[PDB]
């Protein structure tokens, strides 16, 4: 098990050089390179580059100039570098281990004209030691094993926000009867996604989480609703943990039911 | 302790009496059997025989029994002439035991009417034309049975369907046969297991019984049980007396095959590692490592030279010269002592 | 590398997926392919262009034609549904392009009449003076919804925002819906629902500004 | 019983009469010639010549015959004693039979001064003038007729066109010619066909003949006459004194032949099949097989070492070792028996 | 000037009295201590004793010296004699001498109760229990230090957590105690210097330690202080006795390696330059320079023949005949005297 | 006649004093030479000398002139006698001849003031001081003459700009300069051209001239004349004293190698024919013509097995099996005369 984790700079600006960072435990001692994946919403999956254990680097033939990742064996960890970054390089990213053998160094020890179809067929001295190439006893591969989950790096000049949290509960007239729905609403808030839990991953039962929308103002909106029986409106204590990872934020709100205070 | 003045055809020999006393089975110890030789006129017993062979006999008398042959005489005459002073059977042995020669041994035999029949009929195969007959069917069963082990690797070749296990099984049957008659009929069941060929009889019949019991009642163990099926070409040993020879030459000499296969492993760890630093940053063969280049030196010193690695430098190549001289020299300096060891065995037959 | 637009099958039909290319990359018999759900990262369906990497049925299968490489499913299942990628290297070990993509979809979900929950805003949103309305839409299949506001008996159009439909944790699927109005246009009419039609089955869920509780 | 007491050069010998008259012709049996010699003032009969030469004469007389030679006295004058001293010329060829060299016989003669003349002319060519030339023309027929055989297989070489029939059909004749005058002058028809040589120059003037007899008439039976064609080059053997002695030491040690290919054949079937086993589950060369391995054993024992098939693990690196020193000990155990043969031989000449 | 009659069983020596008289030591020159072997009767010195032995001990009064042995009388026989005649110890030396055979050598001890223990521990090794453990036991260490250079130098593999350097140290202090201790024990430190096994100890050690200086303060002179690294399996000459007369032997013989080598290289300058010369104008194998024709010369003439050049025209082929041939006999001719110095040093163990 | 009576130690000899008679001057011949010995006591001479090596001395007399030794008695003893009785020193020239050891060659020193302290400056170096010099720095420039005869013909290199012309140059300016200072100082002109390492020194200097000679005023002369340079290295023989011995080695043993190639040619046109009959109808190597197989057959009987062509049927190899064998044995049946040549010139140095 590789387990790959993406940390770096992921809101830049225009004309600046890129940076991720994935942090990979798990290290087996095989010939294995490791390399990144990258992808916008949308479209399709493109190769950016690797590194090999002995310094050697492939990257992408149409992508040659704009990458550049490091190695680095004393913390076991692999980079990533794009440059000239603009509005098409919006893209997530994904860190991976992948598995590159190659296939030429033969020569006729001796003069052409003794090799001939009668010795490298009777003869091994012939065939395997004095005319390998002339006889024949000298073709890629490219396949992954460790794929990443991914990390959002977008280029925009504007400045990032946190999010509005606001208690959700079922009225009198919204009852579905014995189950009801309850959640969180995270609204105004930038950017893309916040996950929202319950009971600090205690409540699983009918968890529906949405995906967002974007805004004509620059901020995104998304909610959530579990189905609870409705007897247990106002009895356990409901904390959706919004994490922002862009801005080191947790507003712990409770959820509380409604009342006519 | 008068001196008597024995005269071998004109040359004196006079000696005490008490040294011929000391031996009184001899003709000049026995006084009523040397008397007629003796010729009483000059007081001097007159023996009319050969000469320079009259001088060992008295050194018999005098050292006490030792006899040695004077090395002008031929041994038929020496053998002769201790016959006619009748030093006695004892004494020939003595004699005959210093040349050295294979004559004194005897075989033992069961006695017994019928024990005594079977056996002679087996064991000595000249004696009469039924016992001619058992050992040359005997060494066709050997020559049908190696035909079959080399035939089945062959790439083309209990339910017998299979030839090549009737075929077997009627060999090791025969082979069962001989080795249980001769137990039976055997003199000694305490010399059974001295002879090396019963245990070449034993080890050439075991495998096929734990095949059997295998399949009857170690996936690649059983290959080696298949090839010690191979120890079946030294039954020709039994009918064939060029191989006994080769047989008593190396149990003779074991020292000096120790000694051959020492100095060529010394040179082996010595010439490899020159070549090896030598050819060392170079597309060197394959001469990657020390423990690498072990087969090209005992293919060079041994004079075989495949071809398949050699040198590629000037310093490998003038290594290469050292190390075909010095092996041609560490291998011709044992092999005199085993190719006389043959020799004697061989011609002592006579 | 080229794949085309989208392909729709059942439960338990086969549907041989092309990948067509050329003999730098399926003549490697090395090649990748990829499974993404949106909102996943892309899972290695196919390696080598037959051996299956780990998680993956056997029953895909890897059957080659030359340069139009195949993908066999036989009795495509429920979870397949996703974008379909393939990958190889070029003219070299440790290089790589990939393709852009094509959909495959499973129809054979359970249908059920849509469980939509309505959430009217905050009190502490009204003091935010804002008033944006949670109109959300799961368990429902087929995922076609249009998205409708209503006033006491007339249509709201204007400030409609919703995400296309997403997949839910028991086998269903999810969406949802926001109409952004202004607070004054929020307290100003008495009654606000959300009107919303699955397979043309309309279940309401009212709230009105008044109502405490 | 009478004493004598011969005194050769001041050692004395004394015998009895009776053995001196058991030989007549002897000087010392007739009395006549004895008396020549006696001396009346001592009564011993005085000789002066080599005193270490005279007991093995006397003891001649003793055994009745048997005559030997003492081990430090030289032939020529242990031959010229026997002279002085008359013995007889079956004791002289009894002296030359113990001793080793073989001088007994000669050979029949036509005494027809025509018979004799022509087998004088072909079979003693140290004779005359003429019987060199008709060496010399004989000697180059035969080195022609073998220039013939090889070229005519060259890729690119009876109508008379064809110069290899026509020089071919000069030296059969020249051939059967020389045979026909020589077996008409033969002094036996009945030792001829006993001998070799003769039979030689048949079996090389046979397969012509009948070329010609059928021509005029599954695998060619053509093709194994033409094999034996080309034994005729064994017709130098009448002109060279070096191939008749590798004809009596081929023949002289037949036994040691026998040996030598016997323990090359065990091995090649205990060194082939250990290495087959070793190198068996491996992309191992052509060992696919024990019978396959048997040219890689022929050829790493004898040191030919073509390198065409070799080991490729480690354990067939080990028995490929093993089998190379083998062969080194094996060869030259009974090679030292047939280089002593042609010794004895070669010198013998003298 | 008086006549002394010796009578050695009927045989009469006589002999001038100063000659006796030369040494009054001997039996026989003493009158006192001969006196008790007289006869009054027959005036003779009579002994009952072996005939063909006292011929030379008369050789040695009548030349002051000069012991030789009759090559008749066995060896055992004739020291009899002398022991008897009271020739004397200082004779007896130089009996031994003239046969040649060597005792003299003698090795002295500490004996100072602790230099005598170690000395007789760490040097003789069948004196005790202990010796033989700590002969055992550096055999033990010599074997894995060799398989550690070897293994070193393989292509998968002050730190110390190398292995390799951990395993090598421990057996560098063995090495060193061993050479410590024996340097105090030494009854002579003269000597030790000057001993070529105590040097071969010394030359294993300094390879390690210059390597820790030169890492604690040399391109490829490390790579040759790696290759003196290997005489570190000659330490083993101490514990056999096989290692040892092949020192002696290739000290005794240097001239007939001169003559080995010498022969070699004549040769390979001889036949190259005609092969360059014949294959002049051909696409030719590598045969474009006398200079590299020398690796042909040397592989066909020491009958390796690996088959990486070979001859390609019929001049060039029969140079390469000629070339074969030359070479067994120039291999040939210098080795029989190698062998036969082999052969004395070998047997003359006993 | 007389009969003198000879006592040696109590060994009584008897002869006729017309016996003695035949050589008046030897010590036995001259009355007044003996007179000294004779004692009237008991009228016989008492010579108190070695006892069993008088009767060759006796048996010299007795025949007029034949010498031989006895056995048993040492060379140092048998001289020492023949001095005192003073055979004179033709007849120890008589002995010489039988033991064979080398004569001396009459030293011809020249005789002149300064011409004869030439001739010893360069012919005899171990003189003094400056022939000593003369010796070192001609093996100097022999071994500067081979360098230049290969290094000029490596494929990189009057012109006097040319390294190589100066540089041979010096080398036969010294050449020619030695060789005629030595042939005015030699003893005698006609001796000079006789001796062989003259005849080395003038055909090492021809070609040098003959090209400057030919190039001052050829199509295969200039191709043959490059060849016979290679005679340089024949020039060293006369400063080493073990390529000399083989020079005599092979003059005294032309007729066992004349035996060696017709032994190897017989083989070549017996063996070849085999295998081309045998592998006649398929891809068979180049076995195209019984012609081509003369090169497969003298590489597999030398022992060489270069591997270029080797036999691919079944018939095929075993005619190569049979090969092998027989050239291991037609090699080693003549070399066994030649080694022994070597060997007795080798020693007789001494
Ligand atoms: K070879
Ligand atoms: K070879
Ligand atoms: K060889």
């Amino acid at each position: 098990q590789v387990q790959l984790r993406e940390w770096g700079a992921g809101l830049l600006k225009p004309s600046e050089t890129l940076s991720l960072t994935c942090a990979v435990y798990g290290g087996s001692f095989s010939d294995k390179y490791w390399s990144w994946i990258r992808q916008p919403p949308g479209k399709g999956l493109e190769w950016i580059g690797s590194i090999n254990h002995s310094g050697s680097t492939n990257y992408n033939p149409s992508l040659k100039s704009r990458v550049t990742i490091s190695v680095d064996t004393s913390k076991n960890q692999f980079s990533l570098k794009l440059s000239s970054v603009t509005a098409a390089d919006t893209a997530v990213y994904y860190c991976t281990s992948v598995h590159q053998e190659t296939k030429r160094s033969c020569i006729d020890t001796i003069p052409k004209s003794r090799c001939t179809a009668f010795q490298c067929k009777h003869s091994m001295k012939y065939r395997l030691s004095f005319c390998r190439k002339t006889c024949g006893t000298c073709n890629y591969e490219w396949h992954v094993d460790v794929w990443g989950q991914g990390l959002l790096v977008t280029v925009s000049s504007a400045s990032t926000k946190g999010p509005s949290v606001f208690p959700l509960a079922p009225s009198s007239k919204s009852t579905s009867g014995g189950t009801a729905a309850l959640g969180c609403l995270v609204k105004d808030y930038f950017p893309e996604p916040v996950t929202v839990s319950w009971n600090s991953g205690a409540l699983t039962s009918g968890v529906h989480t949405f995906p967002a929308v974007l805004q004509s103002s620059g901020l995104y909106s998304l909610s959530s609703v579990v189905t609870v029986p409705s007897s247990s409106l106002g009895t356990q204590t409901y904390i959706c943990n919004v994490n922002h990872k862009p801005s080191n934020t947790k507003v712990d709100k409770k959820v509380e039911p409604k009342s006519c205070d | 302790g008068e001196r008597v003045v024995i005269n071998i055809s004109g040359l004196r020999f006079e000696t005490q009496l008490k040294t011929l006393c000391q031996f009184p089975e001899t003709l000049l110890g026995d006084p009523k059997r040397r008397m007629r030789y003796f010729d009483p006129l000059r007081n001097e017993y007159f023996f009319d025989r050969n000469r320079p062979s009259f001088d060992a006999i008295l050194y018999y008398y005098q050292s006490g029994g030792r006899i040695r042959r004077p090395v002008n005489v031929p041994i038929d005459i020496f053998s002769e002439e201790i016959r006619f002073y009748q030093l006695g059977e004892e004494a020939m042995e003595k004699f005959r035991e210093d040349e050295g020669f294979l004559r004194e041994e005897e075989r033992p035999l069961p006695r017994r009417d019928f024990q005594r029949q079977v056996w002679l009929l087996f064991e000595y195969p000249e004696s009469s034309g039924p016992a001619r007959g058992i050992a040359i069917v005997s060494v066709l069963v050997i020559l049908i049975s190696i035909v079959i082990f080399c035939l089945e690797t062959l790439p083309e070749f209990s339910s017998f369907s299979d030839p090549f296990f009737v075929v077997e099984t009627l060999c090791i049957i025969w082979f069962s046969f001989e080795l249980l008659v001769r137990f039976f009929a055997c003199p000694s069941k305490a010399t059974f297991s001295r002879n090396i060929m019963n245990l070449i009889d034993i080890v050439a019949i075991i495998p096929y019984f734990i095949t059997l019991g295998t399949e009857l009642a170690s996936l690649a163990i059983l290959r080696v049980i298949r090839l010690v099926r191979v120890f079946r070409i030294f039954k020709l040993s039994r009918h064939s007396k060029g191989l006994q020879i080769l047989g008593q030459t190396l149990k003779a000499s074991m020292r000096e095959l120790g000694l051959l296969i020492f100095f060529l492993f010394i040179g082996v760890i010595l010439f490899s590692s020159a070549v090896y630093f030598a050819e060392a940053d170079d597309p060197t063969s394959g001469f990657s490592s020390i423990p690498d280049a072990f087969w090209w030196a005992v293919v060079t010193m041994t004079t075989v030279g495949y071809g398949d690695m050699h040198p590629v430098t000037i310093g490998g190549k003038i290594v290469g010269s050292l190390c075909a001289i010095a092996g041609v020299l560490t291998i011709a300096l044992p092999v005199p002592v085993i190719v006389s060891n043959f020799n004697y065995f061989y011609h002592r037959e006579t | 590398l080229n794949q085309p637009s989208s392909v729709s099958g059942s439960l338990g039909q086969k549907v041989t997926i092309s990948c067509s290319g050329s003999s730098s990359n399926i003549g490697n018999n090395y090649v990748s392919w990829y499974q993404q759900l949106p909102g996943t990262a892309p899972k290695l369906l196919i390696y080598g262009d037959t051996k299956r990497p780990s998680g993956i049925p056997d029953r895909f299968s890897g059957s080659k034609s030359g340069t139009s490489a195949t993908l066999g499913i036989t009795g495509l299942q429920t979870g397949d549904e996703a974008d379909y990628y393939c990958a190889s290297a070029e003219d070299s070990s440790s290089n790589a392009v990939f393709g852009s993509g094509t959909t495959l979809t499973v129809l054979g979900q359970p249908k059920a009449a849509p469980s939509v929950t309505l959430f009217p805003p905050s009190s502490e949103e009204l003091q935010a003076n804002k008033a944006t309305l949670v109109c959300l839409i799961s368990d429902f299949y087929p995922g076609a919804v249009t998205v409708a506001w209503k006033a006491d008996s007339s249509p709201v159009k204007a400030g409609v925002e919703t995400t296309t439909p997403s997949k839910q944790s028991n086998n269903k699927y999810a969406a949802s819906s926001y109409l952004s109005l202004t607070p004054e246009q929020w307290k100003s009419h008495r009654s606000y629902s959300c009107q919303v039609t699955h397979e043309g089955s309309t279940v309401e869920k009212t709230v009105a500004p008044t109502e405490c509780s």
